């Protein structure tokens, strides 16, 4: 089994997960919705349309009484029509972010770090931790993020499957999902990501690194103590491979979001801090 | 400051 330190490391992680991850999205309300409606910048738009392109989603709002509101976004054309779902997303992302921040807070190993670092880490891992939480509510069978009463569905497009997979973000959710991971391994993934000793601004590199290794090691043992099936050989390695891919998708997504924010500002105050949105 | 450039985030860090 796991050492007694390990066994309790997973517990504080799980506890933190349970106290800050509103898996039913019951406290997510008062959010915005789509209404009931020149050479340099030109190239910029061309890129934005390519950035928001295969991230297009449908929004469904199943109500208490049994009513069902459904929003199908506009197909590509003109301009502003490709930003109609951005304000709502900004509210989801912000709601998700607040949760992440809480998560890091109750974690004892995080609190014992210099606030500067605690910020560097949150700054450099939010999106990542957010993707890991969303994955738990992703239904790969229907390409839809089931978030309590509201759900986000993927819009089929050019090339279809093999095409969507060209979108790192999309591929990341489908491959991660394929690994059918436990809550314990998801929360360990979050910790390992949170304590990345290589994020910009991080001061105590040697300590954080010591911490990431501690978690990485717990995950590795956990997998051995709970999945000896020769089939699960390399599972730990597949996950680390995933975290690395996620870190790469996160770097691009930031650049992706800036390009968008540049053309059509939308980020919330908090998002601005987290993404360093210039002003 | 890094703290000074993250009001809310920091503001959220203590409660
Ligand atoms: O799986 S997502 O993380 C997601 C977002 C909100 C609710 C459920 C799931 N992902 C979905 C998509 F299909 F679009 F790829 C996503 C990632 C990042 C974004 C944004 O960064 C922002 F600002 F809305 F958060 C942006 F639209 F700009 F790309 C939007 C959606």
């Amino acid at each position: 089994g796991l050492t007694e330190e390990q066994r309790m490391m997973i517990r504080e992680l799980m506890d933190a997960q349970m106290k800050t991850f509103d898996t039913t999205f019951s406290h997510f309300k008062n959010f915005r919705l789509p209404g009931v409606l020149s050479r340099e910048e030109a190239a910029k738009w061309s890129q934005v349309r390519k950035d928001l392109c295969s991230l297009k989603v449908s929004l469904q709002l199943r109500g208490e009484d049994g009513s069902v509101w459904n929003y199908k976004p506009p197909a590509d054309s003109g301009g502003k029509e490709i930003f109609s779902l951005l304000p709502h997303m900004a509210d989801m992302s912000t709601y998700m972010f607040k949760g992440i921040i809480s998560f890091a807070k109750v974690i004892s190993y995080f609190r014992d770090l210099p606030i500067e670092d605690q910020i560097s880490l949150l700054k450099g891992a939010a999106f990542e931790l957010s993707q890991l939480r969303f994955n738990t509510v992703f239904n790969a069978e229907t390409g839809t993020w089931e978030c309590g009463r509201l759900s986000y569905c993927l819009e089929d497009t050019a090339g279809g499957f093999q095409q969507l997979l060209l979108e790192p973000m999309l591929k990341f959710h489908y491959m991660l999902k394929k690994l059918q991971l436990h809550e314990e391994e998801y929360v360990l993934m979050q910790a390992i990501s949170l304590f990345s000793p290589d994020r910009p601004g991080v001061l105590q590199h040697r300590v954080v690194d010591q911490l990431q290794e501690q978690f990485a090691i717990t995950l590795k043992s956990y997998i051995e103590c709970n999945r000896p099936q020769p089939a699960h050989r390399f599972l730990f390695l597949k996950i680390m491979a995933m975290l690395t891919e996620l870190r790469s998708i996160n770097a691009q997504h930031t650049q992706r979001l800036l390009r968008i924010q540049d053309i059509h500002p939308f980020a919330t105050p908090l998002m601005q801090e987290l993404f360093g949105i210039t002003g | 400051s890094l703290t000074e450039r993250h009001k809310i985030l920091h503001r959220l860090l203590q409660e």
